[PDB]
This record gives C-alpha cells, structure tokens and sequence, in this order.
C-alpha cells in the first residue's frame, strides 16, 4: 500500500512569486518497465480535478510552462513560477506505478493585503417563524486573512451551541474569503429574548465588529 | 501500450 | 470537445444497491481505458475501479470485496458502476475518468452518493432581507438560508443565474441529521426592490426547485 505524502498542507504565495510543493512516495515509483508514473492534478474551487503534469515532468495540453514537475524515485516537486490568482486550489500528486494511490493535497493560497469583512445581520424570516423555527444569520464577506472569529450574544450572553460557521474557498477574483455564521434557536427561545448580536474579531480591527438587532423592532 | 501499469505482471 | 458526464447520484439505504452511469463524447470511446474514483469527505481521493478497452479486464480496489462492478457499453459510449450491499463507508463523491498511459486525463463533474437510512427531505428556503428599522446605504446585501434538507447536494442561483457577480455561496454543514447552507448577493440599493431578486434552490434528490422572491 503505497503512501503519497505531500508537504506543506497549505502554501501561501504572493502573486508573481514561485510556489514549491513536495510529494514523496513510500516506495520507488520506477516501474519495472522503466517509467515513473507520478502525476499532478489541480482541483480548483467548485470544480473536478484536472490533469496538470503526467509522468513526473510532462505538461498536459493547455498547461503553461510556469508549471514544472521534477524529481525521481520517491522524491518529487511541483514548482509554479510567476503565480497568478487563478492558480489557487488544491494540488495533489498521485502514483500509478503500483496499485494507484493519491496524495492528500496541498492548498495553494494567494497572498493579498489584509481586508476587513463586511458584516451583515439578518433576523429569522416570518416564513421560518411560521414553521416554528428561528435562525439568525451573519454574513462576513470579502476578508483576508481567512482566520476570523464570530461570537453570538443573546441579551448579552455568549451562545456557543447551535452555531454553524461555513467558509468559502478563496476567490480568485480578489483573493478574499467570505463566511456565513448561523445561530439556530427554537422559536420558543427566540421569542423570550430581545437583543441578537454577532461580533466579528479579525486582525484588520483592534475592536470586534458588532452587528445587532432588537427582536421587537423587526 | 499498457494503460494500467500496476496491472502489468 | 471531450467530456464525461455522470448520472445523478443521491440517497441509498444501507445494504441496498444502485448503479452509476457515465456518458462519453468527443473521443473514440473504445480507444481508451476508463476508471471510477471517489472523494470521501475529510479523506483523500481513492481509486475504485478501472476497465480496459473492450471490458475483458477490470481492476478493483481490494476493500470492495467484489460488491462493485465496472462495465462499459461500446454501442452507447456508456460506462457503468454497479454498487451492491452499500455501507455508510461508501458515502462519497464519485468521479468517472478517462485513463491513458496510467494517468487520468479527463474527469467527470462528480456525483454524490449518500448511504443512509434517513429520509429524503426537501429544503426550506428562507429569505434574508434587511429590516429591523435599520437604514439603507448605496448597496443592499440579501440572502437565502437553505435549511433542513437531506441528502446533499443543492445548487443555488440568483435570478435564474443572471445575477452572479456579487454572489457568495457557502458550503453546507450537517446539523441534527439535516443540511443547512446559505448564499448572499449584493445589489445597488436603488435597484431593490424595484428590480426583483429571487434565489432559486434546486435539490435533485427530492426533485424540488424553490424560486424564492426576496421582499422588503
């Protein structure tokens, strides 16, 4: 069972700089027939993998020379020169000399200047309330870096349980991320309190960004 | 000629 | 052009069976080996099976215990994966792929298979609009909250896809046995509600599409 080990797990690179990704195999990938079946694929956000490099160093049709594969035996490297934003996604190696296996992937992150989130809060819809539920949503849009904290308060009290936080992949358009935070309560509990607040902590601000509403004003 | 090299014997 | 298109996946009860298909075009089908691979959540990609030109020789991931069958119809340019006695561990995104000289040079779009005794449930789609007496600037952010569905996946578009430039779609999360996801869009404030905005949520598993108009 041949293990393909990739490093690093995530690689941040500035536009126009070079990225270098390592792929190592637990067994030599030199087939008895002399060929080394080590390949590289790229999976962009929301897409299927596409072939990038086959048999160590051969660029697949349509892949620019910026992408270069090298190595031998058990040690392989993918180098991406002059990185462009559209290069972002998960790069993974694979071997088919032996029973075929895949590496775990390396995520290429594009660096950009820090960008503050735009935070929007929404109360439960009347449609949801009619059905007996109550979710409060905060969107945190277009920020960088990806690390961000959201804290929900109900009448001033932090609430941890019932929170669903979901990040987008990085957008090649502007190198930013967005995330959605949803606090799901029962209508019973929602109707007993008044103040609903989401607080966003991000490195772009010393003080958290606070969005809030009062239920009886909705 | 082979398409699945690991199946070679 | 070259392309591979998988059939719709979806929900199957543990212990039951199901068959995926994949249709090829643009190349001489029988001039290529074909393969299935799967992407299991929180795990990597894994080989499933491959087949030679005429289907006389196949290979399977060992752990499958012969529960899966790969086959191909030369008359129809179609690749099949029959799956039997499904277990939770078979839940994954399945891709069909063209295999050439040991590598996969064309990949399908992927199809999601969910092994579960839970029931198919359509999404509730809730509008997210500003209010609560807040004021209005030069833009407005609107959204849809897509809750309570099973299995994955859903697709969300805005105005039948004609609104796309300012859209964010957030990956689904499982909570209490059901999925929740959301989507936001931003438009100039002078244009809403004057120019309508609707989120359309398609959920193939329940054969349902919701086209929810955003209201102030």
């Amino acid at each position: 069972d041949v293990v393909m080990t990739q490093t690093p797990l995530s690689l941040p690179v500035s536009l126009g700089d070079q990225a270098s990704i390592s792929c190592r195999s637990s067994q030599s990938l030199v087939h008895s027939n002399g060929n080394t079946y080590l390949h590289w694929y790229l999976q962009k956000p929301g897409q299927s993998p596409n072939l990038l490099i086959y048999k160590v160093s051969n660029r697949f049709s349509g892949v620019p020379d910026r992408f270069s594969g090298s190595g031998s035996g058990t040690d392989f490297t993918l180098k991406i020169s002059r990185v462009e934003a559209e290069d972002l996604g998960v790069y993974f190696c694979s071997q088919s000399t032996h029973v075929p296996t895949f590496g775990g992937g390396t995520k290429l992150e594009i660096k950009r200047a820090d960008a503050a989130p735009t935070v929007s809060i929404f109360p439960p819809s009347s449609e949801q309330l009619t059905s007996g539920g109550a979710s409060v949503v905060c969107f945190l849009n277009n920020f960088y870096p990806k690390d961000i904290n959201v804290k929900w308060k109900i009448d001033g009290s932090e609430r941890q349980n019932g929170v669903l936080n979901s990040w987008t992949d990085q957008d090649s358009k502007d190198s930013t991320y967005s995330m959605s935070s949803t606090l799901t309560l029962t209508k019973d509990e929602y109707e007993r309190h008044n103040s609903y607040t989401c607080e966003a902590t991000h490195k772009t601000s010393t003080s958290p960004i606070v969005k809030s509403f009062n239920r009886n004003e909705c | 000629e082979p398409q699945a090299p690991w199946m070679e014997q | 052009e070259v392309k591979l298109v998988e059939s719709e996946g979806g929900l199957v009860q543990p212990g039951s069976s199901m068959k995926l298909s994949c249709t090829a075009s643009g190349f001489t089908f029988s001039d290529y080996y074909m393969a299935w691979v799967r992407q299991v959540p929180e795990k990597g990609l894994e080989w499933v099976a491959n087949i030679n030109y005429d289907g006389s020789s196949t290979y399977y991931l060992d752990s499958l215990k012969g529960r899966f069958i790969i086959s191909r119809d030369i008359a129809k340019n179609i690749l099949y994966l029959q799956m039997s006695s499904l277990r939770c561990e078979d839940t994954a995104t399945y891709y069909c792929a063209r295999l050439t000289n040991g590598y996969l040079d064309v990949w399908g779009a992927g199809t999601t298979v969910t092994v579960s005794s839970a029931k198919t449930t359509p999404p509730s789609v809730y509008p997210l609009a500003p209010g609560c007496g807040d004021t209005t600037g030069s833009s407005v952010t609107l959204g849809c909250l897509v809750k309570g569905y099973f299995p994955e996946s859903v697709t969300v578009t805005w105005n039948s896809g004609s609104l796309s430039s300012s859209v964010h779609t957030f990956p689904a999360l499982l909570e209490s046995g059901l999925y929740t996801m959301s989507s936001s869009v931003t438009v100039p404030s002078s244009t809403w509600p004057s120019q309508t905005v609707t989120c359309s949520v398609a959920h193939p598993a329940s054969s349902t599409t919701v086209d929810k108009k955003l209201e102030p």
